[PDB]
RNA sequence: CUCAGCUUCUUAGGAGAAUGACGUAGCAUGCUAC
RNA sequence: GUAGCAUGCUACGUCAUUCUCCUAAGAAGCUG
């Protein structure tokens, strides 16, 4: 709590008292210098107490401001910070089904409705390109979410049913992508 | 043996297959209620004197008709002959046949009876009152031998439970008719033996399941025109079954039969005093005490509790749309308002406001408060509602569209989970695992939780027993100082809380506690002391972490009722909270050695202690109306010097109209509470403690009266039960000289520690094994037949050793540890709870550790005791919390330094990540 | 320790869904919330992973709100 | 206080102390006035303290008064607001049937539960599933509480209008139960 | 959106106690002067 | 005996902090 004009006087009084005790001055002079000390010290301590209270108030205000700022930051970017955490934990799990469906959704092969879990399952998927179609479908079987689904219906983007044999490498441009595939659990 | 059978069935053309072994008495083990000079109580007695004989019809089979052919001495035989000869005409009696047959060399009189069921009404009440699934074959036989339910229904999981399957109720109702028959035939018996000059005591164990009375050994002849049946021991042990089986269900039908249309009571009929009196004179004609249909005319709290126990049985007959506030058209400044100038309570009968101010002049703040609090104009201006999600009567819908409220999933603290998994937690095979999450619910959350009131059946309770249990329960509350206080003496913790509907539309409780000065509050409190103010109570949805996905709705009771209930009960409640060492430990901290003090208090010189405890399955909703009313009465026994009888009755009426059965607003629509305490009233915790003590005392009474009494080798206990029976079913007025004796007996052999539904008991184990004090089976039975819920082996427990301590109390486990050179009891919580609290939070800002460090300081304060747990991971939880607090402080310092070129000044915070700061929370010094 | 990680992932995913205003669709919100609740009180790992598959599929259906091509990484 | 007239006296003391101390002579007088300065300071401090206390109380009083004013204003607000509500909910009364039922009563006193059940001009059934819908609310008109209710509009849990033809056993899954049928009294 | 209980942290105010110090009044003793 | 100074003590005014109690306010945690 130095750097104040009172602390300099207090330190000079301390030095004077030290010199007096070194010289071993008389009890009257000793008392006089001891009281000069005590008054200078009594001033510096009061000033330093004022400084300390001012500093504690400033620190409390600063930490309250930091609380406000960080709370506002946390609330502002709450939507994207949750998605980032979600996908980080999804990668951490590194499950076969979750990874497979996320990769499919990367190419756009999203599911229209929730993926069922029972044998009597109704799964509808969108297949926006022939590359993903051939990658995911081979004949009358379908691979998705680490599960095998039997192709029941394959309807084009204009609601027209397509015969399975029609979809070929040379017939890909003819169809109006995306496709919609309805299948059951195998 | 052929001759004996022929003599028994000589007159009757029916066949007879001997159940006994050749004219030998059959072993009979039933529930004979008994009161001799050397024995008392209502217990299972091995009386082997009858010779059961069954009747065979064509296509030989055994119907439920037996000839109870017992033997009596010649004098008793002659007395039975004379008594029966004066009761032959009455049809509510068994057709006795008295015969004289020689057995070896002398004529032992072979008295006999005809067309008597195997079980009596005593067995029916005993099996439904003392019901343990370990041994409940009598209830099975009763429910299967009278077509109440098919036998295979007993293979269901939790068939007996009133919560797992409400269908059990439908089974019990099948008995009601039989009861309502034997509940009427008894009156005929009474009438007959009042006009035949016969005086005696009517006992359940002398009545078979079709109403016939088959025992006249305890009757003497007064002159004809006089005669008094004593039914206090009959109508009181049979009382709780009359609502369990809904005996008076054939009363809502014209001609009172089950094959005719329900009576169409005119909607405007609100006063049913005449019908109540007719029902009382029909079924309970000879009840010796004065029954007041309206309880506003009752004498004292023990009378408001007697005639209210009958209004819970007679009010199951009247239509459910006749109760609730009674509306009258007052005129203010000319405009006609509609206001509640009364209330037709399901228990307290019809209550009319003393000062109905029709043709008023002007409305000031208090007048507007009383008019806006009551649902008069809320349900008078509101679309008719038929919400079919709930099985609870729906009054009206205030808004034009229903409101659906969903429960959010609860944020996730990724930082703390990363820290914990980096410190070795959250692994496979670890004992400490996450089991507390913020569950989420669909839009039917609030209504689906409110629908749990369907467990709140209308329960009539044994009255001669409750009128004594209430005295003992007040003895437990005899050490407090309570009364009425002025508006300036009321202490309210949070004024920043909801005021309830409709007051939450304009402000918080602060705006209604400060706007109306003390004078208006005292005027409103003196208004409730002579008027009934109905109110609406929202059912708010609670967002809290739990290991179960229950919604946990809470009643946001209105301000107009909370203010007055506080002004009424505040002194008593504060006196309950501020006293240490009592049975009720509300207000006693668990820190600074408080837990050890409590544990040593519960052990206050119990001879052979080892604890048990319990948690009511669903206390708020399953609680009966009679027990809540009794709790509100014994908490008003402290006003003997400040409030008259009328004022205290009107306060009870206000409490019933505002808490017990008040129409709640569960999402913009007014419904009707079946009953039970609302978990938002000014006396919820203390009323729950009162109810818990009442259940414990009832268990003690049933365990001491259901003992045989011949095998009790403790003379003092034998006489204690012999006088307990007298004080219950023979004495009428409070017997303090014995109430205090039994209270001392309980507090000696049955210690308690009550905090709402949390109960810890340190019963004298050897007596409980003997049967002289309430075991846990007794408490289960009491809850089953009084509180109409079944308590399974998930709320109960029993610790045979004191050193370990209670298995759980307030969800805090107890452990004996060496701290301070003396063994002390430390409460450690569930580690999964602490980890869940750390990982999952309510607000998104709580997931940033630096902002909320005090959260973890408090959580470590609560989790410190685990440090002494033998399991290493349990202490690792606390050490992890300390390390994470240090990490949060380091991150905060770094963030402050980076964002601002100023270092964090002062380092008093080094205590929080050092264990010394948290051991000081369990040192008994402070 | 995947068993204790699927539950946290389910909490996070249901939070993300609730942010996408799937809560304004009572039927779909009921489906997803029941899936989340069943995930939490699951003593098995594979079953929790199937329910996680269903919940993540619920998230995937909302193609417009969530762009999983450039923010999956 | 800083501007308190007593300050002048204190100043004089200091002035004298700043003068005589500069001289550093006359001996006894220098020791005398020092005590007088202590006399000058003490009372002044005391007076200052008194003034400060008064100031504090004054501030408190003002705050209290201000607080009272706010409460009063808020009180009035709620009063007016509450009045409005009553008047509004007084006008929505179907005063014809309400007056009829009141007068038909024995003494002008009738239960509250029968007011909606006898004068309400609009029923509003919340149906949790389809079986209940066909059991109770079926058709374009029905009977509840002895009245001929005319189904006016059906909406689902999402507030999406539902045409009465959409509610079917086969089509029930694709609806958002419960359904809120706001019938009308015929 | 509730009713109570306990605990931790922070701020402001009041009182008391402990020790350090100044000033004044009084008492005991000591000293310079008459 | 008066004036002045010194040591000690009692009382009061003034402050310096530390501790205790509490009056209120804010933040949070746990329990029924
Ligand atoms: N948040 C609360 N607010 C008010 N009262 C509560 C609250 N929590 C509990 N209570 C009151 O305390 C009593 C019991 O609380 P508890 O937490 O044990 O619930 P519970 O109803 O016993 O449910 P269950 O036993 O099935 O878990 C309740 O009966 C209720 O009246
Ligand atoms: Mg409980
Ligand atoms: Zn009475
Ligand atoms: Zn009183």
């Amino acid at each position: 709590f130095s750097s104040l004009p009172s602390y300099a006087a207090f330190a000079t009084a301390q030095e004077a008292y030290e010199q007096a005790v070194a010289n071993g001055d008389s009890e009257v002079v000793l008392k006089k210098l001891k009281k000069s000390l005590n008054v200078a010290k009594s001033e510096f301590d009061r000033d330093a107490a004022m400084q300390r209270k001012l500093e504690k108030m400033a620190d409390q205000a600063m930490t309250q401001m930091y609380k406000q700022a960080r709370s506002e930051d946390k609330r502002a970017k709450v939507t994207s910070a949750m998605q980032t955490m979600l996908f980080t934990m999804l990668r951490k799990l590194d499950n076969d089904a979750l990874n497979n469906i996320i990769n499919n959704a990367r190419d756009g092969c999203v599911p229209l409705n929730i993926i069922p879990l029972t044998t009597a399952a109704k799964l509808m998927v969108v297949i926006p390109d022939y590359n993903t179609y051939k990658n995911t479908c081979d004949g009358t079987t379908f691979t998705y979410a680490s599960a095998l689904w039997e192709i029941q219906q394959v309807v084009d983007a204009d609601s027209k049913i397509v015969q399975l044999s029609e979809i070929s490498m040379d017939n890909s441009p003819n169809l109006a992508w995306p496709l919609i595939v309805t299948a059951l659990r195998a | 043996a052929q001759s004996f059978l022929n003599r028994v069935c000589g007159v009757s053309a029916a066949r007879l297959t001997p159940c006994g072994t050749g004219t030998s008495t059959d072993v009979v083990y039933r529930a004979f209620d008994i009161y001799n000079d050397k024995v008392a109580g209502f217990a299972k007695f091995l009386k082997t004197n009858c010779c059961r004989f069954q009747e065979k019809d064509e296509d030989d089979n055994l119907i439920d008709s037996y000839f109870v052919v017992k033997r009596h001495t010649f004098s008793n035989y002659q007395h039975e002959e004379t008594i029966y000869n004066l009761l032959k005409d009455c049809p509510a009696v068994a057709k006795h046949d008295f015969f004289k047959f020689r057995i070896d060399g002398d004529m032992v009189p072979h008295i006999s009876r005809q067309r008597l069921t195997k079980y009596t009404m005593a067995d029916l009440v005993y099996a439904l009152r003392h019901f343990d699934e370990g041994n409940c074959d009598t209830l099975k036989e009763i429910l299967v031998t009278y077509n109440c339910c098919d036998d295979d229904y007993f293979n269901k999981k939790d068939w007996y439970d009133f919560v797992e399957n409400p269908d059990i109720l439908r089974v019990y109702a099948n008995l009601g008719e039989r009861v309502r028959q034997a509940l009427l035939k008894t009156v005929q018996f009474c009438d007959a033996m009042r006009n035949a000059g016969i005086v005696g005591v009517l006992t359940l164990d002398n009545q078979d399941l079709n109403g016939n009375w088959y025992d006249f050994g305890d009757f003497i002849q007064t002159t004809p025109g006089s005669g008094v049946p004593v039914v206090d021991s009959y109508y009181s042990l049979l009382m709780p079954i009359l609502t369990l089986t809904r005996a008076l269900t054939a009363e809502s039908h014209v001609d009172t039969d089950l094959t005719k249309p329900y009576i169409k009571w005119d909607l405007l009929k609100y006063d049913f005093t005449e019908e109540r009196l007719k029902l009382f004179d029909r079924y309970f004609k000879y009840w010796d005490q004065t029954y007041h249909p309206n309880c506003v005319n009752c004498l004292d709290d023990r009378c408001i509790l007697h005639c209210a126990n009958f209004n819970v049985l007679f009010s199951t007959v009247f239509p459910p749309t006749s109760f609730g506030p009674l509306v009258r058209k007052i005129f203010v400044d000319g405009v006609p308002f509609v206001v509640s100038t009364g209330y037709h309570f399901r228990e307290l009968g019809v209550v009319h406001n003393q000062d109905v101010n029709l043709h008023s002049s002007r409305l000031s703040f208090k007048e507007l408060l009383v008019y806006a609090a009551d649902p008069a104009m809320h349900a008078a201006s509101g679309n008719l509602l038929l919400d079919k999600r709930t099985t609870c009567f729906s009054v009206a819908a205030l808004t034009n569209n229903v409101a659906f409220q969903t429960v959010k999933p609860g944020n996730f603290n990724k930082d703390f989970y990363d820290f914990a998994v980096s410190k070795g937690f959250f692994k496979e095979g670890s004992s400490v695992e996450l089991k507390h999450f913020f569950f989420a619910q669909d839009g039917n959350a609030a209504i689906s939780d409110y629908d749990y009131y369907r467990y709140n059946l209308p329960t009539m309770c044994d009255i001669r027993q409750l009128l004594f249990v209430v005295e003992v329960v007040d003895k437990y509350f005899d050490c407090y100082d309570g009364g009425c206080i002025n508006a300036n003496q009321v202490i309210v913790n949070n004024l920043d809380k909801s005021a309830g509907f409709p007051f939450n539309k304009w402000g918080k409780a602060r705006l209604y506690y400060d706007s109306m000065s003390y004078e208006d509050q005292d005027a409103l409190f003196a208004y409730t002391k002579r008027n009934v103010i109905p109110t609406i109570t929202q059912m708010n949805l609670k967002y809290a972490i739990s290991a179960k996905n229950r919604a946990r709705t809470v009643a946001g009771v209105s301000i107009c009722s909370t203010m007055t209930n506080r002004q009424f009960h505040q002194k008593l409640l504060k006196s309950i909270a501020a006293t240490r060492g009592a049975t009720v430990v509300i207000g006693t901290s668990k820190f600074y050695g408080g837990w050890h003090n409590m544990l040593k208090t519960v052990y206050s010189d119990v001879e052979n202690p080892h604890l048990m405890g319990w948690d009511y399955p669903k206390c708020d909703r399953a609680m009966p109306n009679m027990l809540r009313i009794m709790a509100s009465l014994v908490l008003a026994r402290k006003h003997t010097t400040c409030c008259s009888l009328s004022h205290r009755f009107y306060r009870l009426a206000n409490e019933c109209a505002q808490v017990l059965s008040e129409m709640v607003m569960c999402g913009g629509s007014l419904y009707v509470k079946p009953g039970g305490t609302s978990s938002g009233d000014a006396t919820t915790a203390y009323a729950n403690s009162v109810f818990n003590i009442c259940q414990a005392v009832t268990a003690n009474v049933n365990a001491l009266l259901s003992t045989d009494g011949n095998k009790i080798a403790d003379k003092y206990v034998r006489n204690l039960q012999h006088r307990l029976y007298e004080c219950l079913y023979r004495n009428r007025d409070v017997d303090t000289d014995f109430v205090n004796e039994f209270y001392a007996y309980l507090r000696k052999h049955f210690s308690m520690m009550i905090l709402s539904d949390d109960a810890v008991v340190c019963f004298n184990s050897t007596y409980a094994s003997q049967g002289l004090v309430a075991s846990i089976k007794n408490f289960k039975s009491v809850l089953y037949y009084q509180n109409n819920v079944f308590m399974s082996e998930a709320k109960c427990w029993t610790e045979t050793d004191l050193t370990k301590g209670p298995h759980e109390f307030c969800s805090q486990h107890t452990m004996l540890v060496k701290q301070g050179d003396d063994y002390v009891y430390l409460p450690y919580p569930d580690p999964s709870r602490i980890l869940g609290a750390g990982c999952f939070v309510d607000d998104i800002v709580k997931t940033d550790g630096t902002l909320m460090i005090e959260r973890f300081v408090s959580l470590a304060i609560d989790a410190y005791p685990l440090t002494k747990h033998p399991n290493q991971e349990y202490a690792d939880v606390f050490h992890l919390y300390l390390q994470y607090i240090r990490k949060l402080h380091d991150e905060l310092t770094g963030h402050m330094l980076d964002m601002y070129s100023v270092m964090l000044t002062n380092d008093n915070t080094s205590r929080y990540w050092e264990p010394e700061f948290y051991e000081a929370m369990y040192t008994p010094h402070t | 320790s995947k068993m204790s990680d699927v539950k946290c992932t389910s909490v996070v995913l249901l939070s993300v869904l609730q942010q996408l205003r799937v809560e304004s669709s009572s039927k779909l919100w009921a489906q997803c919330v029941q899936l989340h609740n069943d995930i939490l009180l699951a003593k098995d790992t594979t079953e929790a992973f199937e329910k996680m598959v269903s919940l993540l599929s619920v998230l995937l259906s909302m193609q417009g709100a969530v762009d999983i091509n450039k923010l999956c990484e």
